[PDB]
């Protein structure tokens, strides 16, 4: 009697648990990769524009 | 312009499937360590001439006048935009990331919730 209720019942938290930390990463990674696509990007420019002025002067 | 403040959790970023962008995200994050480790080296200012100097001492002269006027004149467009989608290939994937997936998921979570209420009885 006891066995299945118990096992029911540990599945089912389980696949709630997985189901809103799955949720809360997507978002939260995602909003990480724009910090840096961004970054990468623009970081670049200023840097050329910097040895630029190097480069010509010189 | 300046730099641009996005702060990245490298734990969450390369996880993603969009799927044409999982492959991407693990490259593009060491092509950002290759793009991070050059821009935070750069010198950040070149310097400039004592035209003065060079004004005295060159001459087949007037040319570091020449020069030391439109050098101090002579400016520079910064570098152009290629790949700008990721602002909005963003937020749009975000609704599916974060509202869409999410709440649907919240759905899911929930009736295991409530039926562990059940199991409860």
């Amino acid at each position: 009697q006891l066995e299945e209720v118990k096992q029911a019942s540990i599945k089912q938290i389980q696949d709630a648990i997985d189901m809103e930390k799955s949720q809360q990463a997507l978002v939260q990674k995602r909003h990480y990769l724009f910090d840096v696509q961004r970054n990468n990007i623009a970081m670049a420019l200023e840097v050329t524009y910097r040895e630029r002025l190097h480069r010509v002067y010189r | 312009r300046k730099l641009a403040l996005k702060t990245i959790d490298w734990v969450a970023f390369g996880e993603i499937i969009p799927r044409n962008q999982k492959a991407v995200a693990n490259s593009l994050k060491s092509w950002n360590e290759t793009l991070t480790s050059r821009l935070a080296t750069l010198p950040e200012k070149p310097p400039a001439i004592d035209w003065a100097y060079y004004k005295a001492n060159v001459a087949k002269a007037g040319l570091v006048d020449d020069f030391e006027k439109k050098f101090n004149a002579l400016k520079v467009p910064i570098p152009e935009d290629k790949y700008t989608a990721q602002v909005d290939a963003e937020e749009k994937e975000d609704v599916k990331s974060c509202a869409e997936f999410l709440t649907q998921s919240k759905t899911r979570i929930q009736e295991y919730e409530k039926e562990l209420e059940k199991m409860r009885n």
